[PDB]
DNA sequence: ATCGATCGTTTTTTTTTTTTT
DNA sequence: CGATCGAT
């Protein structure tokens, strides 16, 4: 019983009824719970009082699954509670005052609360073994990692699904046609090789948007929140630099000084990104100048050990100097900003505005499909459950290099820099290594578009095309 | 002063002489002259 | 008192106990003198109640002619008239400067006297000791300790002194108290006999250096301090000598200063940070005590560098003790004027 | 037993019958290598412990307490049996185990795993000092006078027999401070890694013991591999209760492993040990070394050499109470806001024996000043992290963007390896004996021209005092070497599934641990005239004030040589080789009339 | 076994200084 | 206010 006595009568004999024998941890009945509490219904949200909370108790199976920022179901085992002192109970008193013929303890009692079953729901999400929606019950690697093979063969093999995927997901929206193919292989995969003990080799790669005001390069992003599994977003500013760091305390409530965790920094395989990185202050800008590449970091002046680690990319959020892209300065004061950022950062895809009378008709023209509510939006060419899981299972292969492109990215390369053997007389610009690795993990991405491993020279063309086009999209 | 004085009485305090001499502290003269010949600009 | 040999603080173990040993430490602070005393009468019984320790107070009550109606349940009066009384101060020390300190950092230990040893050490020096290593409380089993205390049977540790010494450290102790003997102070007095002595000394600190012979002409002269010619109004006309010096770096600032606190009583840390003074609050009985650290350089000498390294939030109270070497005190309800004589030496680095 | 015999036979007819290493195993010389030392502390292998008799892994954790109690036993029935002569000193053992397949993280042990076999990790925090408990029970008796004698103990229970001198009697009595048994006590506080952690929220911990033989080991923020065993205080107050007991748990140690480990630490291999002097002597081994700095970079071996001897040179040279010369050197490399530097710095740690990862931007330097009370609970305590690592490293990255407030603050360290603080309840003073990473980032874009170098980047006159390895990574275009380190690249992306970093770990910790070179008069006058080719060659155009620290980093470098040589004395080889690199350095921190010391030089070269 | 006379029994506080970013 | 402990 909760309330515990050792002491016990008898069994067998006519023995001591006070005087116990000793105990056993060996052979005998354990189990395990935790404690927490819990705040008013965000579903009934009241004026005048308080969030009045509950306490609360978990069994077994129960156990470290429930967390911060989530709604249950609970049983309703509303408790006795087999309490041993309070105060302010100064009600009335009893006790058993036996039969008169020829121990004591204070009784107020206080509440909590019991449950026996969870459905954490608003927090589930389920790889690709889960059966979704459209499922198709076949044999497989796994359960239902790809056993909608019977289309995602289809939707790994058409050359029009690169354009038609490319179109599968902006139907509400119109604008240039490169990063609606470039920004996936952001969420697409990388590289995933099986090597030395090297170092960390990385898979994901930087990513920006830049454009002139009203361009909904916001609203790319405002969908992705909503879209990818562990990518939340927020700004920088939408919190302190208890964003990156915690909340820096200096009061004693366990150990006086707690900075453990951040806001980028449990993004781990999601990325969360951001907003407006012009006019935010030079100091989570510092810590990302490494903290992107050499994703291993470290702090001090209050470092338990201090070493936490990035893991996803990111995407940008400029805007220049005047608010136009008028063309009288140098690109270097047109944002005012620095190097090897700018080089870290190994695609751009700036997004210009113009004036135009048929465009922005056309985007009117979008709208006539906006507000009607029966076809209030565009055709498509693939559902989004397919999509999803072509996705979850793209990554699991191992993607290669064996190609003669990748003989000769050396090739491609050299006249990469061979044409970029410039670029340093009108307003010179920087080329590095950076700018190779990217390359690399882009083209074998785009080979992982393929449902296939071993990368092939088409992907080191279009990828050297399209380095071509942010290099050349960098010319002032 | 109030200090060059402390330089004679260090001296004096060394030889162990209890009233001492200015022959004794023109060496305090040529020290203390690196002060003012280093703030003589 | 031995010759054998110094331990160390990281082996006086649970073998090491109420056994007796040899170390060499160094010292921190230590208490002030409180009382014991070793046995007393009670009017109960009227006898001296004569122990081996250095409690128990049985039932009985030995009033007891009183007839049958006696006092017991202990009723014990001690008559103080019929005490004792010796000494107590609880000595300190701390462990060396190159055994064990090094990933790590240096522990410590509290001490114990008697009768003698008090008014015996003062601190900041450097001891050999000859102590036993012994315990206050006692208990293994079950009855375990305090609310979530002794999983078994911790207790404490100390030490208590058999026979401290000193250190030699060519002098290692020289600093209050006078063994030196006539043929010492024949071999002063006739070194200050010796003519030959200031420009010898001259090239004292220097045995591995080079240079700077008109600038230590009076780098020790700093040390002797001159006269504090008090007067019967105010004007203590200002004691002990200070000196400034900066220039250059790869010139042997630090070096030096490491070797003037090396030749009777200084200390040195430099910026960033010896001592507001401090006015803490005693954890035992929470009364406002002041630990108040140029205290240490009472007649001792200061020396740093790192006076520009160092804001201006430190460099007021110590601004002025250096001209009148009373530290003063208004914080807290106490105006307790300390005072101490100390020097300073101050390197310096100027930009440009 | 019949069986329960056959423990203790098991493990004497597996101490010296269980045989590896090419014969002569080690548990039939490891104990005596133990008793050598003086330890108490022998080890055992649970691998060969199933590779011998697998059926002591069940029989274990019925009760493991047992099976250790039962081993430790058969040690001393064999040592004081052939050992007699130990029977002094110590005369008591007990034993240990290495491997476990397994590594439970916190946040992952349960009521299952109750009073059996475990192993786990995690972090130091604060805990206790160095205390003792005891070990045996004995009282005295005082209605006879008696003692009441020595009593067989329980792990935290009562005795009290009627048996005793006192015609078995004295039910009550009293109890001495002497002719009892004691025993060393140390606790510590375990912490999560924050690498390890679910990614955000608050840590868990539980506490651990340690016992006599253990301590004075661990330290707040150490590295660890510990067995341990899940405990239970039985009884945290059971009563009319909470809604919940007031229970706790403890892990209590058995064998602790660190996993840094900074001392000469590996057993020896039967033959595979003299791996040092099959090869060790060769000429050719001035540049063997350069092949496993970093396995990244075609180019580059001058950064590579520099590291590779400073990560092993050192010398105290303590001379009669004048200070403590250097343990130390501050090589630095000021390149690029983006060449490959701080990749350069990893494999220095994952081979080199200490370390802490630190990037620029870290404290004001004064670091996570105390006053020393039991009020706040101890108001916990540290100054920096070369008082947290010395005689080894702790990392930087990016610093040159920092804050001044640090680029002082660290500024004494480096060369009188000092520290000396105050500012507090006190005012002691600690050891830094450490050498310096550098890793820091240009100003003016990428790279100067063969322009002035103190325009290059801009720190203050009373820092610019000490200097050392000056290399810089400048770049201009060869389409050659692009093609070659390019193909070299691919081929390094192309890994899919001389020496090896299996060795040359060991020949360091040997090479700066054991040997203590020296210097004698060779050809020491020449290094005058060279020091006159920097003032006179060099007065206001390029000498920057390198003072009389770097001129004795040239005997760092000749000491450094010879202890990769384990050589101890040198001709003009090693000096020579100092002036051939910094030579080369200082004529590439020059202007575009770049050769001043190497037309100066032809003579000497 | 029962009653009665024996034994032994104790808990209350809030706020100020220097430190770090 | 509780348990120990003695005898009737
Ligand atoms: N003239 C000299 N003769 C002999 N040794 C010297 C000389 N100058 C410097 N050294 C040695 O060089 C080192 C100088 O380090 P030190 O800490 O003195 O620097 P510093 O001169 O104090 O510079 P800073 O004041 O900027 O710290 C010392 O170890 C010292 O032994
Ligand atoms: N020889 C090489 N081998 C492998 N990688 C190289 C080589 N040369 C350059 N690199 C690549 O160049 C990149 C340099 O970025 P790194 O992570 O080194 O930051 P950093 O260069 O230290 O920049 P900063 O210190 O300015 O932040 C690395 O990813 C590295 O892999
Ligand atoms: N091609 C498009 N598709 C959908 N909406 C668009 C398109 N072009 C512009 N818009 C609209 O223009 C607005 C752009 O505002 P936004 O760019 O978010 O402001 P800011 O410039 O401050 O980021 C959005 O509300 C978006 O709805």
């Amino acid at each position: 019983q909760f309330k515990f006595t050792n002491p016990t009568i008898c069994r067998n004999p006519v023995c001591s009824n006070r005087k116990r024998f000793m105990l056993d941890v060996e052979k005998s009945l354990f189990l395990d719970f935790q404690k927490i509490r819990i705040q008013e219904t965000q579903a009934e949200l009241p004026r005048g009082c308080i969030p009045r909370a509950v306490e609360i108790i978990l069994r077994s199976e129960l156990v470290e699954t429930v967390q911060a920022g989530d709604r249950y179901d609970f049983t309703g085992t509303l408790i006795v509670v087999p309490d041993v002192s309070v105060l302010a109970g100064v009600g009335t008193r009893a006790e058993n005052s036996s039969r008169h013929k020829p121990g004591m303890r204070e009784l107020n009692y206080r509440m909590a609360f019991l449950a026996c079953s969870v459905q954490a729901t608003t927090a589930r999400f389920g790889g690709t073994d889960l059966p979704m929606s459209e499922v198709t019950a076949e044999d497989m690697k796994k359960q239902m990692t790809d056993a909608e093979w019977h289309k995602i063969y289809e939707m790994s093999k058409d050359r029009n699904l690169y354009q038609n995927l490319i179109s599968s997901l902006f139907p509400s929206i119109y604008g240039n046609d490169e990063v609606k193919r470039g920004i996936l292989l952001q969420q697409f995969g990388g590289v995933a090789k099986t090597t030395t003990e090297k170092t960390s080799l990385r898979g994901d790669i930087n990513v920006c948007i830049v454009g002139d005001p009203s361009t909904a390069k916001s609203q790319f992003l405002k969908q992705v929140s909503d879209f990818s599994p562990r990518a939340i977003y927020t700004s920088g500013k939408a919190s302190s630099a208890a964003g990156l760091t915690a909340a820096v305390v200096r009061d004693e409530e366990s150990f006086d000084f707690v900075i453990e965790a951040g806001a980028l920094m449990l993004a781990d395989n999601g990325i969360c990104c951001i907003d407006e990185f012009d006019k935010m202050d030079q100091r989570d800008q510092v810590a990302i100048h490494e903290a992107m590449e050499q994703q291993t970091i470290s702090i001090a002046r209050a470092g338990v050990r201090a070493t936490l680690n990035a893991r996803t990319s990111i995407l940008a959020a400029a805007n220049p100097i005047n608010g136009r892209y008028d063309r009288s300065k140098s690109l270097q004061q047109n944002i005012q900003l620095s190097a090897p950022i700018m080089s870290r950062f190994d695609l751009f895809f700036i997004l210009v505005d113009e004036c135009n009378e048929v465009v922005d008709y056309a985007i009117a023209r979008k709208i006539v499909d906006l507000h009607s509510n029966i076809e209030e939006s565009v055709e498509r060419a693939y559902t989004r459950e397919e999509v999803l899981r072509y996705v979850t299972f793209a990554r699991q292969f191992k993607p290669v290099i064996s190609q003669e492109a990748g003989h000769m990215l050396v090739e491609n390369y050299g006249h990469l820099r061979q044409r970029d053997t410039g670029t340093s007389g009108r307003s010179t610009w920087r080329i590095t290594v950076r700018q190779l690795e990217s390359m690399i993990r882009l083209s074998e991405a785009m080979a992982k578009l393929e449902c296939s491993n071993r990368v092939l020279e088409r992907h080191v063309k279009e990828a050297f095309r399209l380095l071509n086009k942010s290099i050349i999209r960098v010319e002032q | 002063l109030e200090a060059v004085i402390r330089i004679s009485e260090s001296l004096a305090k060394i030889r162990l002489q209890p009233f001492a001499t200015d022959e004794h502290v023109n060496e305090a003269l040529r020290l203390f002259q690196v002060s003012t010949l280093d703030a003589a600009m | 008192s031995s010759n054998a040999n110094p331990t160390n603080i990281r082996q006086l173990k649970s073998d090491c106990v109420s056994k007796l040993v040899k170390i060499a430490g160094i010292i921190v602070a230590a208490s002030g003198i409180s009382a014991k005393a070793t046995r007393m009468s009670i009017q109960c019984l009227s006898c001296s109640t004569v122990i081996p320790n250095l409690y128990a107070l049985p039932r009985k009550c030995n009033t007891e002619q009183a007839g049958r109606p006696k006092c017991p349940l202990d009723p014990f009066f001690i008559m103080p008239d019929k005490c004792k009384c010796v000494d107590f101060q609880t000595l300190k020390l701390q462990e060396l400067p190159d055994f064990v300190p090094q990933g790590e950092i240096p522990r410590h230990l509290q001490l114990f006297c008697d009768r003698s040893l008090c008014e015996r050490v003062v601190p900041g020096n450097r001891v050999l000791i000859q102590g036993i290593y012994s315990i206050r409380k006692v208990g293994k089993p079950s009855r375990r300790d305090g609310r979530e205390k002794a999983v078994v049977g911790v207790r404490a540790p100390y030490m208590r002194v058999v026979g401290i010494t000193v250190d030699s450290e060519g002098a290692g102790a020289i600093s209050r108290y006078s063994n030196i003997t006539s043929d010492e102070e024949e071999h002063f007095r006739r070194m200050a006999a010796s003519g030959d002595i200031y420009e010898r000394l001259s090239q004292s600190l220097a045995p591995s250096i080079f240079g700077s012979r008109d600038i230590k002409k009076a780098i020790t002269c700093m040390l002797f301090g001159g006269s504090r010619k008090r007067l019967p109004d105010g004007l203590c006309r200002r004691g002990d000598i200070n000196v400034l010096l900066l220039g250059d770096p790869g010139t042997a600032k630090s070096q030096l200063l490491k070797f003037v606190e090396k030749v009777p009583i200084a200390v040195y840390t430099s910026g960033k940070g010896s001592s507001t003074a401090s006015v803490m609050k005693d954890p035992q009985t929470r009364n406002f005590v002041m630990e108040g650290a140029m205290v240490l350089a009472d007649g001792g000498v200061v020396c740093i560098d790192e006076f520009d390294k160092m804001r201006e939030d430190d460099r007021v109270a110590i601004h002025e003790a250096m001209e009148q070497q009373t530290i003063s005190i208004a914080k807290a309800g106490i105006t307790t004027t300390l005072n101490s004589r100390c020097s300073v030496l101050a390197a310096a680095n100027s930009i440009f | 037993l019949g069986p329960r015999t056959e423990i203790a036979n098991r493990f004497q007819s597996f101490l010296r019958t269980f045989v590896d290493e090419r014969g002569a195993y080690t548990y039939r010389d490891r104990i005596r290598r133990m008793c050598e030392q003086n330890m108490s502390s022998f080890v055992v292998s649970y691998t060969d412990l199933a590779n011998k008799e697998h059926v002591l892994a069940y029989f274990l954790p019925e009760a493991p307490f047992q099976m250790l109690e039962i081993f430790d036993k058969v040690a001393k029935d064999m040592v004081l049996s052939i050992f007699p002569t130990y029977e002094r000193v110590t005369t008591e053992i007990h034993v240990r185990i290495s491997e476990l397949p397994l590594i439970e993280e916190l946040r992952t042990f349960r009521k299952l795993h109750l009073n059996q076999l475990v192993r786990t990790l995690g972090v130091v925090t604060a805990t206790t000092g160095v205390l003792p408990q005891l070990s045996v029970i004995k009282y005295d008796c005082v209605k006879c006078g008696y003692v009441l004698g020595p009593f067989v103990q329980s792990q935290n229970t009562e005795i009290k027999p009627g048996s005793c001198p006192e015609c078995q009697s004295t039910g009550p009595f009293s109890i001495n401070m002497e002719q009892t048994l004691y025993r060393n006590y140390q606790k510590i506080t375990l912490q999560e890694s924050p690498g390890r952690i679910p990614a955000g929220r608050i840590p868990r911990s539980k506490d651990v013991i340690l016992l006599a033989d253990l301590c004075d080991q661990c330290k707040p923020g150490d590295e660890l591999e510990v067995t341990g065993i899940y405990t239970n205080n039985y009884d945290g107050s059971l009563n009319t209760d909470q809604g919940f007991p007031v229970f706790a748990t403890v892990i209590i140690a058995n064998h602790v492993v660190v996993k840094d480990s900074k001392q000469v630490v590996q057993s020896l291999t039967d033959e595979d040990i003299a791996t040092i002097q099959k090869l060790s002597k060769d000429p050719r081994i001035v540049e063997r070394v350069v092949a496993s700095m970093a396995p990244s970079i075609y180019g580059h071996d001058y950064i590579k050499r520099a590291l590779a001897l400073a990560l092993f040179g050192g010398e105290s040279k303590n001379p009669g109470e004048k200070h403590k010369v250097r343990g130390d050197i501050n090589l630095l490399i000021c390149g690029d806001p983006g060449t490959a530097k701080s990749q350069f710095l990893k494999y220095t740690e994952k081979v080199a024996p200490r370390a802490v990862f630190t990037t620029g931007q870290g404290a004001s330097a004064v670091g996570l000043y105390v006053r020393r009370n039991p009020v706040s609970r101890e108001w916990t305590l540290e100054a920096g992290a070369l008082v947290l690592a010395d005689q080894g490293v702790c990392l930087i990255d990016e610093f040159d963007k920092m804050n001044d407030q640090d680029r002082t603050s660290i500024h004494e360290a480096m060369e009188q390896q000092s520290i000396s603080i105050s500012k507090a309840g006190i005012v002691t003073s600690l050891q830094a004996r450490c050498t310096v990473i550098a890793a820091a980032n240009p100003i003016g874009g990428r790279y100067d021209p063969s322009m002035t170098f103190s325009e290059n980047v801009n720190l203050s006159e009373p820092i610019l005092s000490r200097f050392d390895v000056l290399c810089v990574v400048k770049d201009e275009f060869d389409p050659m070497q692009d093609q070659q380190l390019a193909k070299f690249v691919v081929h390094s992306h192309m890994k899919h599934h001389e020496i090896p970093q299996d060795l040359l770990r060991q020949y360091i910790v040997y090479a700066k641990e054991n040997i203590r070179p020296k210097l004698t008069n060779i050809d020491e006058d020449k290094i005058a005239k060279m020091y006159a080719q920097l003032r006179q060659e060099s007065f206001a155009t390029g000498s920057l004030p390198i003072t009389v620290r770097h001129i004795e980093s040239v005997i760092r470098m000749s000491e450094a040589h010879a202890r990769m040589h384990l050589r101890e004395n040198v001709m003009e080889a090693d000096v020579s080789m100092a002036i051939r690199m910094m030579l080369e350095s200082f004529i590439e921190a020059q202007k575009f009339s770049v050769m001043k010391k190497m037309r100066s030089t032809f003579q000497k070269y």
